[PDB]
C-alpha cells in the first residue's frame, strides 16, 4: 500500500514538471512582462508618427 | 496591425506667418550647433 501511494505521487510530479513552461504561473508571468514592454513602445511610436515622418 | 498600417501608408490676413517661423527655428539651430563645436575643442 505504501509503495502504491508513493508511486502515484511520483507520477503526479512528473506530469507537472513536463508541462510547467506553459502552465505554471511563474513562466507565464515572464512572458507577460515582455509583451507589455513592447506594447508601450509601439504606442509611443504611433503617438509620434507625424514627427517621425517629417524626419 | 496599427503599426503595419501606418508603416505602409505613411513611413515606407498677411501671408508672412510661415517666414517668421522658419527663420526663427533655423537660426536657433545654427546657434546651438556652433556652441557645441566650440565646447568639444
Amino acid at each position: 500500500a505504501e509503495i502504491n501511494q508513493k508511486s502515484l505521487e511520483l507520477e503526479l510530479l512528473r506530469l507537472e514538471k513536463e508541462t510547467a513552461d506553459i502552465t505554471h504561473p511563474l513562466y507565464l508571468g515572464q512572458k507577460h512582462q515582455a509583451l507589455q514592454a513592447m506594447n508601450s513602445h509601439l504606442e509611443a511610436v504611433l503617438r509620434e508618427k507625424r514627427s517621425l515622418r517629417q524626419r | 496591425i496599427a503599426f503595419n498600417q501606418i508603416y505602409a501608408n505613411e513611413f515606407q490676413m498677411s501671408p508672412m506667418g510661415p517666414f517668421f517661423q522658419f527663420v526663427h527655428q533655423s537660426l536657433s539651430t545654427c546657434f546651438k550647433e556652433l556652441e557645441s563645436i566650440a565646447q568639444f575643442t
